[PDB]
């Protein structure tokens, strides 16, 4: 997260770190066993950390799972990243309580203006790289489609949405990737892509949640 | 334009 804040320990609960050896991108947990999070993270060997605060020390709180499965979803396409969301099973139930909880699906699409929470351990830098130990936080309105459209001509599918700063200096970078963008409280969006990190005119890119609550819910109560 | 995935690493297009 670039020109954000520190979140505090426990304070976005529902975030998970996917580490293989390191950490390599962001979820959210949907319920006790599952986890939502980006198609292009997608690799085996993947374990599902839960509680963290500082990823890089154990101080309490923390729960490590294997995932079962990653079910990619069937339409993704890595060149356009259309359809960039995947879904994780942890091998055995998350223990929910405080520090650790579950964050809702969306009922509806959210509007143009709403504004989000987005979170991760991503770079910090938007010219370089610093990674941070602790989890970052920032607070970002979703944009309007046509500024989102006029930013990426021809890139934008209806399964995606831009939410950010136009005048640079906030956003969602390299390592957030699969991370939650909660708005009052429902999970609307994936951290997806963009071009670099907080450029001016070049708002981060999120997967539309929202397009995909039947498919999640299908897939879930199949596996 | 060249458009990059936020993983770690990334993966790039154009
Ligand atoms: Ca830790």
């Amino acid at each position: 997260i670039v020109g954000g804040y520190t979140c505090g320990a426990n304070t976005v609960p529902y975030q998970v770190s996917l580490n293989s050896g390191y950490h390599f991108c962001g979820g959210s947990l949907i319920n006790s066993q599952w986890v939502v999070s980006a198609a292009h993270c997608y690799k085996s060997g993947i374990q599902v950390r839960l509680g963290e605060d500082n990823i890089n020390v154990v101080e309490g709180n923390e729960q490590f799972i294997s995932a079962s499965k990653s079910i990619v979803h069937p339409s993704y396409n890595s060149n356009t990243l259309n359809n960039d969301i995947m879904l994780i099973k942890l091998k055995s139930a998350a223990s929910l309580n405080s520090r650790v909880a579950s964050i809702s699906l969306p009922t509806s699409c959210a509007s143009a203006g709403t504004q989000c929470l987005i979170s991760g351990w991503g770079n910090t830098k938007s010219s370089g790289t610093s990674y941070p130990d602790v989890l970052k936080c920032l607070k970002a309105p979703i944009l309007s489609d046509s500024s989102c459209k006029s930013a990426y001509p021809g890139q934008i599918t209806s399964n995606m949405f831009c939410a950010g700063y136009l005048e640079g200096g906030k956003d969602s970078c390299q390592g957030d990737s699969g991370g939650p963008v909660v708005c009052s409280g429902k999970l609307q969006g994936i951290v997806s892509w963009g071009s670099g990190c907080a450029q001016k005119n070049k708002p981060g890119v999120y997967t539309k949640v929202c397009n995909y609550v039947s498919w999640i819910k299908q897939t879930i109560a199949s596996n | 334009s060249c458009r990059c995935t936020k993983s770690i690493p990334p993966q790039c297009h154009c």
